[PDB]
Formats: C-alpha cells, sequence, structure tokens
RNA sequence: UAUAUAUAUAUAUAUAUAUAUAUAUAUAUAUAUAUAUA
RNA sequence: UAUAUAUAUAUAUAUAUAUAUAUAUAUAUAUAUAUAUA
C-alpha cells in the first residue's frame, strides 16, 4: 500500500501500533501527536492522490453555481430576515452562495480570509442594511461549518491512518477480517473528485478551516469562487465514509448515500433540501420489510407481568414466524418513490428496494441490512438564524373545530370562571379530571412539612438561568432595591444570583414582577428543527407550583406517569421490544406540537377553573408558600354578588390564570444576527426542560382516555372494531411522555385486525384531535418509535445517524472551551460507539487515533507566555478505553465492556500478573525486602518504565481551571452565603436541626476518634456548593489556566510508584475464569442489530447474559433509604457513609447526628437508622461503599443473576482456605463478586464463570485493612 | 415455515372444483358430414337441394 | 354557452388471468479451479 | 487417472419478486353523440 509509504515516519509507526503490529509506547505516542499539530491540514487531502479509485461516481459541476446572497436577505421592521427564495415559507436556512467577496486576508496565514472590518463596523455603527445582511450571512454560514467536535480533516486523517494497514488477526476463531476494502468506497472517491476543484499548484487548499471563534475561508482567485455548501458536503461525505466503514456496509448502499448528498448539494439551500427528504431512508427500509410471501424466522417471546404498572417483563422463549404473522400495514414504497421523483432520484429507491427484496426472512442479515441503510441519513447538526426560527415556530396558533361557547361559563370569580354542569364532551372530562386531582392536592399535610418546602425552594436554583435583567428592572420599577454581590465573581443571569437577591423580601411584594419578560435560547438538532429553552425567573417558577403539583399527582396516580419517573431510561427498552413482537399490534402517535397547541383560550382556562374550584375544599384562610389568603369578589349570582376569602393556592391560580391569559412575553437577543433584538408575546408554552413534560403528559393521557372510552365507541362503525375497542384502557394499553406516545392493541385472537378497521380507527382519531386543535401525526407501520428508540420484531435497531462521528452542537458563535475538555469529548464519543453496536475491533482502532491527537495541547497568555503539556497514553486506559496490545500479550483480547477506573486497572493487571512477575525477575535485580503481592521480582519499577503510574495519576488531575477568591468579595461571599442560607432556611426548625446535628457529629467523630475531617454531607454546605457552582460558571482568568498547566506537568513529572490504597489491596486477589455460563436465549434470535457472529464480542456478551433487565430479586439497589432529599447533596454519598458507619459498628447516636445533619427529625432519624442493616442491602448497594459501581456500558445487560449465582467468591474445591472470608463474608462477598465479574467482563469472548482462587494475604488481613481505610475516609 | 404456515391456516383454497355449469346441449355425439354432396349445374339438375 | 344523466372511444390507476424478459432462492446435470486420499 | 470436499461458471426444472405486452372488471380524467334543465 503506497499510501502507507506516503505517511511520515511517526504516523507510520502509529499505524503499525494501531494495526496491532507492536505494543504502543509513550515515545511514538508523542511523535505522532506532535507532528499532527505542526503540519498543515491540507496534506491530509494530499494523501488522497495515492488511492486508485474504481467506483462509478461523477461529481457534476452543478455544485459550483453560487446563488447570490444579496437576494437571500433583507431587513424590515428593523430585523434581518431570510426572505425565502421558493414560495415555501420554510426555506429559512443557509443559502448556497459564494462567500468570497466578503473576505479580507489574514496577516498570519495570507491565503485564508475573514470578514471585512469595514463591513462589521458599518453594520455596527451605521446599521447599514447591506452591511448587516452581509454580517448576518457570514456569521451563520461560519456557525454552520462550526457544528463539529473538531476539524473534519483531522477525522479524515484518522480514518486514513487506521485504514492504511489491515489489522493483525487474533487467535480467536471468530475474528473475521474486514470484508470491505478501500478503492471501493464511493465516498472517498467523491471527496477526491470534488476536491480536485480546490487545487492551484497541487496544494489542495481546504475550502474552510474551523477555529475557536468559528471558521475562516480561503480567498478564491479571480477565476474560481467557493460556495459555502461545498464545505458542508465534505463534512457529510467524511462522516458517511467513517460510518460506512465502521458499520461495514456494502459499497452499493454508500453509493446511494453519495448520490443522495450530491443531489442535495447541487440545489440551493443544501440544508433545506436535505431536510425536505429526510425520512426517505427509514420509510424505504424500516417501515416496509416483510411484505412478501417467503416470510419466516425466529422471534422473541416476551411476556408482560400482571402488575403492568410496574413495567416488568419476562423473556419466555421464542416464537416461530410464518406468513400469518407478517406485517399487515401497507408498505411505504409508493409515497417515497413519488417524493423521490421530484428530485429525480428514483434510481436510489429502485436500488434500495431491489436490495431489500433479498431479505425475505427475519434474521441477523435482515436487521443488519436495516441498520446499515438507516445509517445513511445525513448526520449534520442543522442551524438557521434564530430570528427566523423563533418567528417561524411561535407564529402558530391551534385551530379549534368546536370552541367552548361563551355561554358555557358561570359568572367570574375575579379572574376565573367555573364550567357549567350542563356542558359535556371532552372538555367536561378534562375539567373533572383536573378538578379531582386538585381536590386530592388540596388536603395534603405532605406539604407544610418544612423539609418538603425546602425541597421545592431548592429545586428552583441551578447554575444556569436567565431573565435576570427583566427581574432587576421590574423590581427596581416597583421601588424595590435589590442587593448586589458583583465582587463575588458570579454571573448575574444565573438563577442562583437572582435567588440570593430575593431571600429577604416579603413574597407578596414581588407579585407585580411575575408579569415580566423572559429571555430565550436555542439548541440545534440533528434531524429536526432546533429546540427551545425558555427559563422562567425564580418568582414565576415559584408561582406555577400548583400547576406542577397537580400534574405530578395526575401522572403518579394515573398510568404511573407513563415512565416519566425516568428512574432508569432502560425501562423503555423491554417495553418497545414487547410492543414490536408479532402477537401485538402497535401504533406510534405524538402531538404535532404540544408546546404550541396548549393554550389559554381552550385548554388553560379550563385547567385554571378546575384547579381553582378543586381547591375550594380546604381552609379558606391558609397561606401557602408565603402567599396569604385574600378577599375576592364572587359574581356567580347576578342577584346576590359578594366577596369571600380564598386560600393562598387559589390566589396563586388567580395570578397564574392572569399570566396565561396575558400570554408569555419573550425577548430575543440572537448573537449570530446583527443588532436586531426585540420582544414579542406568544401563547407558546415555555417547555424548556423536563418540568413541562408533566403537564403535557397529563393532558396527553386525559384526552386519549376520553377518546378510547367515550368518543370512539359512539362514533366508529365497524362492529368488530367496537368489540375489540371495548375492554381496553390506558393503564394497560397506552403510554406517553410529553408529546410522544405509544398505543398497543389487545392481542387479536391468533389473528390481526383488518387494515380497513385500522384506517377507520386512525381516521377517527385524527378528527378527534382536530376537534380541540391537536394534530395527532399518527402512523401505523408495525414498528416501535418511543423516545428515539427503534425496535423491529423484538430486536432493537440503533439509529446511528443520530450520533454522527464528526458532528457536535455549538449554540454560540464561539466554542468557548479549553483544550483539556477535548479528552472528555473523546471519552463520550467512544462510548456511543459501544452503546450503538459498531464493529468493536475497528471502532477501537479509530478511537485510539482520536485519543492520540487529543492527548496534546497548549495555551498562550493574552500577552505573555505560552504553555504546553500532553498525557501519557495510559491515562485513556484509566478513563475507560481498552488497550489494543500489551507487551507480551496478543492484540485484541480486551473487550469494550471493560469497566473504567480502578476496576479496569485491576482486571488488566490480574490477567497480566504472571508475565509481569516473571519478566521483571529476568530483567531487573530483586527489590530489597519482601512485598505483599509481588515476590522480590520488583514489577513496580517495570510499570514505571512503562509509565503506568504517570498515566494513572495524570487521569486523576482536574481539567477545568479554578476561579480565585477575594476578601471584600468574601463579604459578598458571606452576603451571598447568608442570603442563600436565608432562602434555604426560611423557617427556624431546619436550622436548629442541622446545627444540632453538626455539633453532635464533630463532637462524636473526634471524641469517639473515628476520624477528623470527614466531609459528611450536610445542609450547611449546600449553599457552599451552590456558590462554587455559580463562580465556576464564569470564564476563568488566564492565571488559573497557567496554574493548571504547571500543576498538571508537575503531577506528570513527580516520580510515584503506588496506586490508590484500594487498588493496592485489590491486587491481592487472584481471580480465574471457568467455562461459559449457560446461554440466556437462542443465539439464532437477533436482539440488537449488528450484535451478530460478525461482530462477535457484542454477540457473545448479549447472548450469554440476555438484554432484558430482569432483576426479579435484586432490584439493582434503587431502594435507597432516604427517598426524600434536598438538591445539591448526593444520595450515593449519604448511603455510602451510612453503610460505612454500620460496618464500622458506630453507636446509634452517630447515625442520629448524621441523619439530623440533613434535616431529618429525631423521630424519623431513629426510624431511618433502624432500617439500616447488612441483610436487606443489595450487592451493588453495599459494594458502592468502596466506590465499586456498575459501568454505564452494562446498563443494557441482565447482569443481576450472574453476579448473584455465577461469581463464586468461595468455591470449596478450588479456593485456597487462606481466602476464606469467614464471618465478615456478609459484607466481604459482594466486594469479591464485583471484582470477579469486572474481570470476567474485561476479556473478550463468551462470558465465563468467575472464581476467586487465592488472596496472597489472608482474607482477614484484607478485611482489616479495608476497615482501616473505611475508618480513615 | 412453509409447513408451519400450511398447517396453521386452512384458508388456502385448493378445493376441488365442484360447480361447473353448462348452458349448451347435453350431448356428446355430433352428426357429421363426412363426404360432401356434389354440386350439379349442367346435367342431373334438381336431384339435390341445399 | 353551462350543468346533470346515459352510451361509445382514448389515457391513467387498481385487481385478476395469460405470455415474454430480468433478478433472487432451492434442486439436478456438465465444465473449470483449489484442497485431501488412492 | 479416480474418489470426496469447497468455490465459480453454464444449462434445465421449481418457487418468489419486478418490469413490459394482451384480455376482463372497477375507478378517475378527456373527447364525441343523445336526452333533460337553465
Amino acid at each position: 500500500e503506497e499510501l502507507f509509504n506516503a505517511l511520515p515516519q511517526p504516523l507510520q509507526q502509529l499505524s503499525l501500533a494501531l494495526a496491532g503490529e507492536i505494543p504502543l509506547t509513550d515515545h511514538i505516542f508523542e511523535q505522532a501527536a506532535s507532528t499532527w499539530h505542526v503540519q498543515p491540514r491540507s496534506l491530509t487531502y494530499k494523501l488522497l492522490d495515492h488511492i486508485p479509485f474504481s467506483t462509478p461516481v461523477v461529481v457534476p459541476p452543478s455544485i459550483y453555481h453560487s446563488l447570490d446572497w444579496s437576494k437571500c436577505f433583507a431587513v424590515n421592521q428593523d430585523r434581518v430576515e431570510r426572505v425565502p427564495t421558493i414560495d415555501d415559507p420554510d426555506d429559512v436556512y443557509v443559502p448556497n452562495s459564494d462567500i468570497g467577496p466578503l473576505l479580507t486576508s489574514l496577516h498570519t496565514i495570507p491565503d485564508y480570509g475573514f470578514l471585512h472590518p469595514a463591513i462589521e463596523n458599518d453594520a455596527t455603527t451605521l446599521r447599514a442594511e447591506r452591511a448587516r445582511c452581509a454580517s448576518t450571512f457570514y456569521k451563520i454560514a461560519s456557525s454552520q461549518a462550526r457544528q463539529v467536535k473538531l476539524d473534519p480533516i483531522r477525522m479524515l486523517g484518522f480514518l486514513l491512518l487506521v485504514q492504511a494497514r489491515p489489522r493483525v488477526p487474533s487467535g480467536l476463531v471468530t475474528d473475521q477480517p474486514t470484508r470491505r476494502d478501500p478503492t471501493q468506497s464511493p465516498a472517498l472517491h467523491a471527496i477526491w473528485q470534488v476536491m480536485q476543484y480546490y487545487k492551484v499548484a497541487g496544494v489542495y487548499y481546504a475550502p474552510a478551516l474551523v477555529v475557536p471563534s468559528g471558521a475562516i475561508w480561503w480567498i478564491p482567485p479571480p477565476g474560481k469562487r467557493n460556495v459555502v455548501s461545498v464545505q458542508y458536503l465534505l463534512t457529510d461525505l467524511i462522516n458517511l465514509a467513517i460510518l460506512a466503514h465502521m458499520t461495514d456496509m456494502s459499497p452499493t448502499l454508500e453509493l446511494t448515500g453519495v448520490l443522495m448528498y450530491l443531489r442535495a448539494a447541487s440545489s440551493h439551500s443544501h440544508a433545506y433540501t436535505l431536510l425536505q427528504m429526510k425520512s426517505v431512508f427509514p420509510a424505504l427500509s424500516l417501515r416496509s420489510m416483510y411484505r412478501n410471501k417467503g416470510f419466516g424466522g425466529k422471534a422473541p417471546a416476551i411476556e408482560w407481568t400482571e402488575p403492568r404498572s410496574k413495567y416488568k417483563f419476562r423473556w419466555t422463549g421464542v416464537t416461530q414466524l410464518h406468513d400469518g404473522l407478517r406485517p399487515r400495514s401497507p408498505s411505504m414504497d409508493v409515497p417515497t418513490l413519488e417524493v423521490l421523483t421530484k428530485y429525480e432520484l428514483v434510481d436510489i429507491g429502485h436500488i434500495i428496494i431491489r436490495e431489500r427484496n433479498a431479505h425475505p426472512r427475519h434474521n441477523h442479515d435482515s436487521v443488519r441490512f436495516v441498520r446499515d441503510v438507516m445509517a445513511l441519513t445525513s448526520g449534520m447538526y442543522l442551524v438557521r438564524q434564530p430570528t427566523m426560527s423563533v418567528l417561524r415556530e411561535y407564529s402558530q396558533v391551534p385551530d379549534i373545530k368546536d370552541p367552548i361557547p361563551p355561554s358555557a361559563w358561570t359568572g367570574p370569580i375575579g379572574n376565573v370562571r367555573y364550567l357549567l354542569p350542563s356542558v359535556q364532551g371532552p372538555a367536561r372530562h378534562l375539567y373533572d379530571t383536573w378538578r379531582a386531582a386538585a381536590r386530592q392536592i388540596a388536603q395534603d399535610p405532605q406539604w407544610h412539612d418544612p423539609l418538603n418546602q425546602a425541597i421545592m425552594r431548592a429545586q428552583y436554583v441551578t447554575a444556569r438561568g436567565g431573565s435576570s435583567a427583566s427581574l432587576k428592572f421590574a423590581l427596581k420599577v416597583t421601588g424595590i432595591v435589590l442587593p448586589e454581590y458583583d465582587d463575588s465573581k458570579v454571573k448575574k443571569s444565573s438563577k442562583i444570583y437572582q435567588a440570593a437577591q430575593i431571600a429577604r423580601i416579603a413574597f407578596m411584594l414581588l407579585i407585580a414582577a411575575i408579569h415580566a419578560e423572559v429571555t430565550m435560547g436555542i439548541r440545534n438538532q440533528v434531524q429536526r428543527r432546533a429546540r427551545s429553552i425558555m427559563p422562567l425567573n425564580v418568582i414565576q417558577q415559584a408561582i406555577s407550583a400548583p400547576h406542577t403539583l397537580v400534574a405530578n399527582y395526575i401522572n403518579k396516580h394515573m398510568n404511573l406517569s407513563t415512565t416519566s419517573g425516568s428512574v432508569v431510561t432502560d425501562k423503555v427498552i423491554p417495553l418497545i421490544l414487547y410492543a414490536s413482537t408479532p402477537p401485538n399490534t402497535v401504533v406510534n402517535v405524538d402531538i404535532k406540537a404540544c408546546d404550541a397547541s396548549i393554550t389559554y383560550n381552550y385548554f388553560l382556562s379550563v385547567i385554571c377553573g378546575a384547579m381553582h374550584e378543586g381547591f375550594e375544599v380546604g381552609n379558606a384562610d391558609a397561606a401557602f408558600m408565603g402567599v396569604p389568603s385574600t378577599i375576592v369578589s364572587d359574581r356567580r349570582s347576578s342577584v346576590a354578588p359578594y366577596s369571600r376569602p380564598i386560600s393562598g393556592l387559589q390566589t396563586m391560580v388567580q395570578h397564574l390564570a392572569d399570566l396565561y391569559a396575558a400570554g408569555f412575553r419573550y425577548s430575543v437577543s440572537d448573537a449570530f444576527s446583527s443588532g436586531n433584538k426585540f420582544s414579542f408575546p406568544t401563547s407558546t408554552f415555555p417547555s424548556g426542560s423536563t418540568a413541562t413534560s408533566t403537564e403535557h403528559t397529563a393532558n396527553n393521557s386525559t384526552m386519549m382516555e376520553y377518546f378510547l372510552n367515550v368518543h370512539a365507541p359512539s362514533h366508529v362503525k365497524s362492529a368488530s372494531l367496537k368489540r375489540i375497542l371495548t375492554d381496553m384502557t390506558i393503564q394497560r394499553n397506552y403510554v406517553c411522555q410529553g408529546d410522544d406516545g405509544i398505543l398497543l392493541l389487545p392481542h387479536e385472537a391468533a389473528s390481526k385486525i383488518s387494515a380497513d378497521d385500522m384506517n377507520e380507527l386512525l381516521t377517527c382519531l385524527r378528527d378527534y384531535g382536530q376537534l380541540f386543535g391537536w394534530n395527532y401525526d399518527i402512523d401505523w407501520s408495525d414498528t416501535a418509535e418511543y423516545l428515539k428508540l427503534y425496535a423491529l420484531m423484538g430486536c432493537r435497531i440503533p439509529n446511528t445517524s443520530r450520533h454522527p462521528p464528526v458532528g457536535k452542537e455549538y449554540a454560540a458563535p464561539q466554542t468557548d472551551e479549553i483544550w483539556p475538555s477535548l479528552i472528555d469529548i473523546v471519552i463520550g464519543h467512544h462510548l456511543n460507539g459501544v452503546t450503538d453496536v459498531l464493529n468493536w475491533r475497528e471502532w477501537l482502532r479509530f478511537s485510539w487515533a482520536f485519543a492520540c491527537y487529543s492527548s496534546r495541547g497548549g495555551y498562550t497568555n493574552p500577552k505573555g507566555q505560552s504553555f504546553s503539556a500532553q498525557y501519557p497514553w495510559w491515562t485513556f486506559v484509566y478513563l475507560g478505553i481498552p488497550p489494543i496490545l500489551l507487551p507480551g500479550q496478543t492484540p485484541f483480547i480486551h473487550s469494550c465492556y471493560m469497566p473504567p477506573g480502578d476496576q479496569g486497572m485491576f482486571s488488566i493487571l490480574n490477567g497480566w500478573r504472571d508475565w509481569l512477575i516473571s519478566h521483571a525477575s529476568t530483567t531487573l535485580p530483586p527489590l530489597r525486602h519482601n512485598h505483599p503481592v509481588w515476590g522480590l521480582s520488583d514489577v513496580p519499577s517495570l510499570l514505571s518504565q512503562f509509565g503506568v503510574y504517570a498515566g494513572y495519576h495524570a487521569a486523576q488531575h482536574y481539567r477545568r481551571p479554578k476561579p480565585a477568591p477575594e476578601t471584600a468579595s468574601s463579604d459578598s461571599i458571606n452576603q451571598i452565603t447568608s442570603d442563600l442560607t436565608e432562602y434555604l432556611f426560611y423557617d427556624s426548625a431546619l436550622k436548629a436541626r442541622v446545627m444540632k446535628g453538626r455539633y453532635n457529629w464533630e463532637r462524636l467523630s473526634s471524641s469517639l476518634s473515628l476520624n477528623v475531617g470527614s466531609r459528611v454531607p450536610s445542609l450547611f454546605d449546600v449553599p457552599g456548593k451552590w456558590v462554587a457552582a455559580g463562580r465556576d460558571a464564569e470564564k476563568p482568568p488566564p492565571s488559573s489556566v497557567e496554574d493548571m498547566f504547571t500543576s498538571l506537568n508537575r503531577c506528570i513529572r513527580r516520580p510515584t510508584h503506588s496506586f490508590s490504597r484500594l487498588l493496592e489491596l485489590y491486587l491481592r486477589v487472584h481471580v480465574t475464569l471457568g467455562e461459559s455460563i449457560p446461554l440466556a436465549i437462542d443465539p439464532d434470535v437477533p436482539q440488537v442489530a449488528g450484535a451478530d457472529p460478525a461482530n462477535d464480542d457484542h454477540w457473545f456478551k448479549y447472548t450469554c447474559l440476555g438484554d432484558i433487565p430482569s432483576a426479579t430479586r435484586n432490584y439493582f439497589g434503587e431502594s435507597l433509604f432516604v427517598g426524600r432529599v434536598v438538591s445539591g447533596l448526593d444520595v450515593e454519598a449519604v448511603d455510602a457513609t451510612l453503610l460505612r458507619l454500620k460496618i464500622l459498628g458506630a453507636p446509634p447516636e452517630a447515625f442520629i447526628a448524621v441523619l439530623n445533619g440533613i434535616g431529618m427529625s429525631d423521630s424519623e432519624a431513629h426510624q431511618i437508622a433502624g432500617r439500616i442493616s447488612l441483610a436487606n442491602a443489595q450487592l451493588v448497594q453495599i459494594a458502592r461503599v468502596v466506590h465499586l459501581s456498575i459501568p454505564s456500558s452494562w446498563m443494557t445487560l441482565n447482569t443481576g443473576p450472574y453476579i448473584h449465582h455465577h461469581a463464586y467468591d468461595f468455591k470449596p474445591g478450588i479456593t485456597q482456605p487462606s481466602a476464606k472470608s469467614r464471618d465478615k463474608s456478609i459484607w466481604m462477598s459482594p466486594i469479591l463478586k464485583l471484582l470477579c465479574t469486572s474481570y470476567a467482563m474485561t476479556v473478550a469472548g463468551p462470558v465465563r464463570t468467575s472464581i476467586v482462587t487465592e488472596i496472597d494475604g489472608s482474607a482477614a488481613a484484607l478485611s482489616g485493612n479495608l476497615r482501616v481505610w473505611m475508618r480513615d475516609v | 415455515s412453509k409447513h408451519l404456515s400450511a398447517y396453521l391456516d386452512s384458508a388456502v383454497a385448493n378445493g376441488p372444483e365442484l360447480i361447473v355449469e353448462d348452458t349448451g346441449l347435453c350431448t356428446s355425439f355430433m352428426l357429421l358430414d363426412n363426404i360432401p354432396s356434389a354440386h350439379l349445374t349442367k346435367e342431373l339438375i334438381g336431384f339435390t337441394w341445399f
């Protein structure tokens, strides 16, 4: 491969290491990283010359047809709009224009350019129209290019490097070498052809270059001109090329994707063109697979347990597939082909359909094909001008087909109107439901509990926030002089900052401020319009409390919130799998825009009236959250009007209804556009975070229930449909979360419902939603779409396109981040490639290349010095990336499921133990006195020679700079503290409780001499945590950066030869692997697409353990003792301390002090303390006391039973008696089991039984040291 | 899958074709002119008539 | 001039039957290559 | 040379899918004729 010869020497070495030829070393690790940072990026394109492509792809010159930008922008009413070219009002995206004329030249790199300083000045100072339009166009065009985790060229360099040389085979019988090869990929050939336009003297000038402040462009010569779309096309091509290789797809499918992108790029508005024909691929493949005759195969047999509210499922065998079970819904070929005819891409459909017809039976190949084809959709984070986005989304109002007549209301109650009893229909149903819930909320001593009140107030504060300026204005307007703490370096717009200002003020004085402006933000998306973030101010968030509370009660006490408890997201996995099984018919539904359709004229007025009436049952004089009862005029009786008191809850409703009727008033201040901030109101619900899911899920459930039980039976025609539609209820037939929803039909007896009845049913539902202005957007394709998860016949399909390898969202014109953060990006990037099942061997190779580039970085003072550093590669091992090849071992023996942290280290060393010991003896002189785990052979020196300690400690170092304090600012720190504590401790009982607990605790901890300095979670530190978070949200000063680099280097250079005490002790255990465990399911049945004999290790791991989490006796430790806690503190810290105390045998008052330290009253403290026992605790619950946790990668596997009865901590016939844990086994055995299973999961291949065989020291010695360490911390 | 699909659904038609109906003539023997009669136009006129 | 109904012709779509072509799967025969045995 | 296994090609048979042609039925559009109304 001449390309391998083209690489420079260090990169050739790195490629050899990645191929598994040689063990990786820090030396070559640096040489590769360094040289990448010094050579120009264009050379990566230069590498493409040495690929003899043989693919049938032609790049039409139609691409280079820049449409003039001047006609794509205009300003009216002093705002820069997009003025769409086509008559479609949605063409509001970046056009296809030549950016060239707007460029100057840089002094550093003369070839590339940036915006004219003249243009931006005139747009800023003169507000000149054309200047502003040019600026806006330049800003957004640059931003669209910036939507990548790093420069795409670097990723392309990674792909070439790994693909430059075939990987060496391992000894495994399932290690199939790659079937795909270069010179056959249409993507790379396409990149070659298109890039031929950008060379002048064989130099291959990149069309653009991304920088921290955005992206720069190259000035074209007089002959040529660069269209911004080309850059986007390159990114899509590179992303597709990487994905195709990792997914190992046929070149034909990649060919179709290339043609797909080219056609989109040829026309104007590359983004808009792609967006229009988005769903073509899933419709062609996923929605229509088995609509033929030769159907068959094996399918999972999943059963839903009787208490369906618990969402518990059981795998109970397999089911043979046959024609009677084949999908009933019509295919999707006709509409898709009709759409494709518009863009004359019918060939793509013909190719896809013909290829699809080669999979008549459901098996691994079929789903693998589906996974690959669905991976063809564009992975670009689309971005448009926020001004257009806000103008296009919130300009919608629902259309009600039968409005509530005005005569249907009673007389006013000051603001609200009650609903007349004579009114029926869905509105009546909605009214009663909310009213009933309001009644239940009304009398509930759960509130007025001071602890619960603390939870609600604390829930309102986060590091982020907004609308602070509106807050300061509104209160200053009403004569309220708020405090300030600027010297305490914390952002004013933080929700924390405004909360501190409010602490002292009597609440009712603030009531006028709730009718104030709210700022807004935008977050871009991959396959849809960008999302919206609308953070209310703290006061508004407080007022809306009743709305949330009632919604919560509706959810938690009707359909159990339809999984909106979100305890572990994986509970939806078995649900959709069950929903997609052949015996069941499922329908996917979701509100078209629930945020935009909920409104006051129809919905909120009804809810407000119901809540206000529902609160009538209760003491009319009972203040709630500092809101006192007031007098309101009642005008229900025209003959006898009067005024009566109303409780604080009702007063809240009175104002809340007023606000909703007035409509939200937003203020847009987009930065990408130029000087165009303004404010306009809308009825669109905020819906900026999970706090909105409760309301929409409640209304979603309510309307669905009424439709099923009342509207549909009264209106449908088919008698058979009526027969099956009856005996159906939401609690066992429907789930939802926000707009999203799933509806599944009762099992038709050995049969399926007529599509005719389905059409009748679906039609009526659409009309039902049309009544009150909900577009239901339903579909029926015998698949499962819920929370962006896809299941087909009980097999999960990872939609990889939603996690593009290169793409990353950036919501601001500047990246605003520092170099070390890139490491965390790499770690998160790699995990997705594990969550989604890719070719695990090749994905690992690519990951290391990414890591190598990220391993190095530098910084420069605003005026002064530069700084630099880089990590030894062992860091990434500690961070959770398996090594490819260790010295003395064979490559590719470590599975991706290897746990991060100490566990991964221990497992690696445990396997590597014997070779290290023997090799150290030959190579080095013995150490001077005996070692606990090692002999005299002195492996630690060898590890230092490998730089293991350097990497091990380097990964421990922090990666974000720290802000500095000040003393007059500390007066503000105290002022900030005092007020935060004041806001937290509204009453006095909590303060007395915490103070008593803290005083007793330190007294006990010192006098009993457990230890001193134990940072125990307590409420007094919660404000401190808030303050630190608030100060951290600020951009750090350069001095902090310099401290980081210096500290990091010193930590790297310091010669240390010891791990943490825990890892040192963990090495004392010897673990061995026996035979394979009995299988969970039939290996024939596919469960996750791509986890097949080709991708062996995933296929092994899933097959052995089974995917369905089925903790019938374990419950994965979710039964934490402290169900109710305040924000800021960590439950996982609290229970760990409690168990640690219990193991240490502390006296009960120690528990009492600790519990009282977090607000628990003495009585409940005793009650809680009594529950603490080593028996009822779960394996993971107790094992976490020493930070032994379950890796996130395991959350999709049924590891419970294995850990329970497959990891033998003491097998009688194998273990040495020295390792017998004896009585301490009650808390020793879980630790050993966790270590054992971690090692077993580390190695590749099938899961084997794990057995402790020996502890070098006695088990007693191990337990004693552990108790010491537990007492120390 | 063929056998399983066959054994599970009996609505595969393939029933014997019982109903066949005739509206013509219930006969199976045809009277046939084997040797045509000669046409006479000069001598023996009138001995045959068509 | 227009609307409605009926008949006839032509075009398009859907269903069924027959013919031809192409693709895929399975079986059998023949040829060629590679491996093993004699 | 023969046997056995694997791969590829060609031929034949059977099944499935798609396309094209012809026939029949149904729907829609257009034209022409006839009737009725304006």
